[PDB]
Formats: structure tokens, sequence, C-alpha cells
């Protein structure tokens, strides 16, 4: 290397170990909402009983600030600089740190959060020492301008190399920013490496949510095209989805729900992570309001393949599952709909699941037949499992209503699989 | 003849003393 | 943009006979609008590098 190079290195490792008091006066005199005049001139008590202030507050909005007051916002802990501690030791501090952000995370609207933040800031240097945290953990407040106050004071890493254009700016960073601050991929594994520690600290609360699906959801559409980027683009928005579903939440159920849908309907996986996708979100399918989404997913799921075996049916624990989670009768309710949205390829898929474990409810596939339109190869498969629960099921009026129903709808296509498999009049012995 | 708690809690503050601080600093890992 | 849709919108109302008298098409039209606002300060003139 050069030796200028190798020296504005050293200012990287000494960026917050003020030595000239020129080096306070720029390193003090910056934080969330004072004036760097007026910031310059603050005692480190003065900040932290303002610091308690709105921590006070903080804590009896919830309770779990109540330990940083133990901890960091503790009177003990005001004379105590990261430098000169261990690194061991700030492993720890850095550890309370990112716990406070995406604690914090959902209270930032709040000027409690902004006063608290602050002397965070000012103590601890977290616009520079810790700055992938404060970022991560304030992401999606990016039109307010608390953030856009915290743009100008954070040493920007590369990671989040965007906004290089957007620290001291007036107007506000754009939505498109978003989408290519998230557009590359190493990005993504911070994302990750945040919201996946958000979920078993389960600290996971609805906007800054709605603001990682959406940002997640734009970068498959960024990546409708680049079909390798997007085959590298799986492993990090899947993990996201799988690990999204182990939550108790249901904000955090329909947020995965909207990944796996955008995703199969941006690039058609295969059959089987399909299948995967519908394990992790049936097998957490428990409380209400995500029981609407994720219908529409798996509609959405079954129509966004084709192949060989495209409306074979379901797996055995894959089907009991699915009727565990589901009725019939839920079913039965959300194909009358008036909406009425195109879970075409499930259906066909789905009686045949019935028809080979369970067969013990075909009036109900009689009623599932009725309700929707089908494809034309659809019912032609569906008829010719039935001639198979025709010949080793033992036949009964159920399938009699059924092949009645097939006589008055498409009786020639019934013809024609029976020229394929079996005889006419033969099909007339069977009932 | 020992210290106190109490008497141990005003030296906390009066001696500088970090290192039960520094425990509460490194006490807690995911505590939800 | 405005000035397009007052257009589309004044001469409904200024020359509809039958009408809601309950301004959708204003709204549909505002909606659009809008929605080119939001479209348009999604672009920043500047260098996003990345």
């Amino acid at each position: 290397s050069s030796l200028s190079d190798q020296l504005a290195q050293v200012a990287s490792n000494n960026a917050t170990v003020a030595l000239d008091r020129k080096r306070r006066q720029k390193l003090h005199s910056a934080s969330l909402i004072y004036n760097s005049k007026t910031a310059a001139t603050q005692d480190y008590d003065f900040i932290f009983e303002n610091a308690s202030k709105a921590l006070e507050e903080l804590s009896q909005i919830e309770p779990k600030f109540a330990i940083f007051s133990r901890t960091l916002f503790s009177e003990s802990s005001i004379s105590l600089d990261r430098n000169v501690q261990t690194k061991e030791e700030i492993k720890d501090l850095d550890n309370a740190i990112n716990a406070y952000l995406l604690l914090a995370s959902s209270k930032w609207y709040l000027a409690p959060t902004l006063h608290a933040t602050e002397w965070l800031v000012r103590r601890f240097q977290i616009h520079v020492k810790n700055t992938e945290m404060l970022l991560l953990s304030t992401l999606n407040y990016y039109q307010t301008p608390v953030f856009k106050r915290i743009l100008s004071i954070i040493k920007l890493p590369p990671l989040f190399n965007c906004l290089s254009n957007f620290v001291r700016s007036e107007k506000p960073p754009t939505a498109l920013t978003m989408i290519k601050l998230f557009n590359d991929m190493d990005f993504l594994k911070l994302y990750t490496s945040y919201l996946d520690q958000c979920i078993k600290h389960n600290a996971t609360y609805t906007n800054q949510l709605l603001f990682t699906t959406c940002c997640f959801i734009n970068v498959v559409a960024f990546n409708s095209n680049n079909d390798e980027k997007l085959n590298q683009l799986v492993p990090i928005l899947l993990e996201i989805s799988a690990k999204l579903l182990a939550s108790k939440s249901k904000d955090c159920q329909i947020a995965a729900h909207t990944i796996l849908v955008v995703f199969a309907t941006a690039l058609p996986l295969k059959k089987t992570i399909i299948l995967a996708a519908m394990e992790t979100i049936l097998s957490n399918l428990d409380a209400k309001e995500a029981k609407h989404s994720a219908l529409l997913t798996i509609c959405k799921l079954f129509q966004t393949l084709k192949g060989q075996g495209n409306v074979d049916q379901l797996p055995s624990k894959i089907f009991k599952l699915f009727d565990s989670k589901f009725d019939t009768v839920s079913i039965l309710t959300f194909l009358d709909k008036e909406d009425k949205p195109v879970c075409d390829k499930f259906i066909t898929s789905y009686t045949r699941s019935i028809a080979r474990y369970d067969r013990s409810k075909l009036n109900i596939i009689l009623s599932l037949l009725k309700k929707i339109r089908l494809e034309r190869y659809e019912v032609r498969l569906i008829i010719t499992d039935l001639i198979y629960l025709s010949e080793i099921l033992e036949d009964k009026s159920q399938l009699v209503e059924l092949f009645e129903y097939f006589i008055s709808i498409n009786e020639d296509l019934v013809l024609k699989c029976l020229k394929s498999l079996g005889l006419t009049g033969e099909l007339f012995e069977i009932r | 003849p020992p210290p106190d708690e109490e008497e141990q809690l005003l030296a906390k503050f009066v001696f500088g003393d970090t290192t039960d601080l520094q425990e509460n600093l490194a006490k807690f890992n995911a505590d939800f | 943009v405005l000035a397009a849709k007052a257009a589309v919108s004044l001469r409904y109302d200024a020359l509809a006979e039958d009408r809601d008298d309950s301004g959708d098409i204003g709204l549909e039209s505002r909606a659009k609008v809008e929605n080119r606002l939001s479209q348009l300060e999604g672009r920043d003139l500047r260098t996003t590098p990345k």
C-alpha cells in the first residue's frame, strides 16, 4: 500500500478517540438534535440527565427499556469511554447497544426515542462505533427528518453506500434509493442478520416489517431479467421467509407470505421447494388473521409452477397438515367468494390427495368441482384417478353422482379417457 | 470485619467501581 | 398534470347532465396525479453509487 492510505486507515481505527481538543470539538459536537455550536458546549452529565428524562418515559411505555437504566443509562455509566475498554468488553457494549437499537426501532416516532438515543450517540459514538446496527434498526424511517439528521452524523459504512450523496442533504432520501440499497446482495445478508436477530429477540413491529417486504419485493421486481442474479437471490429471501415463519407473530407470517408470493410469481421454483414452502407456511398457520393471506399464498404458489407433475397429488403429511389447518368447508367457503381468485392449479391437485388417502368426502369433491371452471387437462386428470377409485375403491353413490355430473359436463371428455383407460360399457358396468 | 452491601453500594459509586457495571454490561443476551 | 386532469374534471362537472355530484372522477384523476407525483419524487437527479 501507500503510506498515506496506510495512515488514513489509522484514522478509521481512531475516528472516535479524540486526542487534540479540536478532535473533541469535532467528536462531541455532532448529535441528533442540538446544533453544533450548542452541541459543542454540553457536559456529559447534562446530556445524561436528559437521557434519563426521556428514558423514564420510555421505560414507562414498555418495561423492556428499564434494563438499560441498570447498565447503559446508569449514573455510573457516564465516564466510561469505549476505547478505554477491552474488545471483549466492547463486544458486550455492542450487544447492549444493538439490542437497544432494534428495541427502540419501534418507538422512534417519539421524541423520547430521539432524546434517548442522542446520548448514546454522544456517549458511545454509535453513529461511528456501531453504525451498521444504527442504520439497520432505523432504516425504514427514511422519510422522517430525524433519520435525515442521523444521516448527516453517521460515518457511512461501505454496505450503506447509496446514501453517500444524502448525508448533509436537504430533501429526504427517495424510495428508489431504498431499492438500490437493497438491490445489492451482501446488503441483503445484512438485512437477514438484522431480521433474524429481531426474530429470536421477538422485537418485530409492523411498519418496519412492511418496509422489509416492500424492499425485498422490489428487489425481485428489479431482478426480473437477471435470472442468474435471481438464482443467488433465492438463498437470501427464502431463508428470511423460513425464519420469519418460525415467529409466533402474525404480521411476520403475512410478511413471509408476501415474500413467497412475489418470489414464486417472479421466478418459478421447483415443485418440491413449493412443497417446502407449504410445509413451513401451514406448519405455523395458527392465528386467524394470517389464514386469509396464507390461503391466497398457496393459491398463487400452485399457479406459479408448470412441469411434469404440475397438478399432482400432495404428500400425505402435507395433505393432512393442510386439512388440519384448514377444513374442507374452509375452501368450500373460499371458492364461493365473489373475489374468487384463481387457485385453478391447486384444487385439481388437492382433490387427488383427498382421493388417495382420505376418500371419505367426495360429496365434498362434487361441491368442489361444481364451484370452479377448471382447466381442460385438469378435469381429465381428475377423472382418471376417479376411474382408478372406481376400479379399486368399492363403488359408491358419491362417485355415481360424481360421474353423473361428469356426464352432465364433458361426457365426451369422459368418453375419450375411457377409450384411453378401460371401456365405455364397462363404466356402465361400474354402477 | 466485612463491608456490608449498602456500604459497598456507596463505595461502588464513590470508588468509581465499574466492575459491577461491567457485569450488567456483560449480563444480557436476547432477554425476551 | 393537474391542468390536464382539470380539463378532464371540469368538463366532467360542467358538461354532465346526469351526475353523482360526488367527486369520483376528480378523485380518480387525483389518485393518478398523486401517483405521477409519487413516481416523480421517486426519481432522483443525483448519483446513487453502489
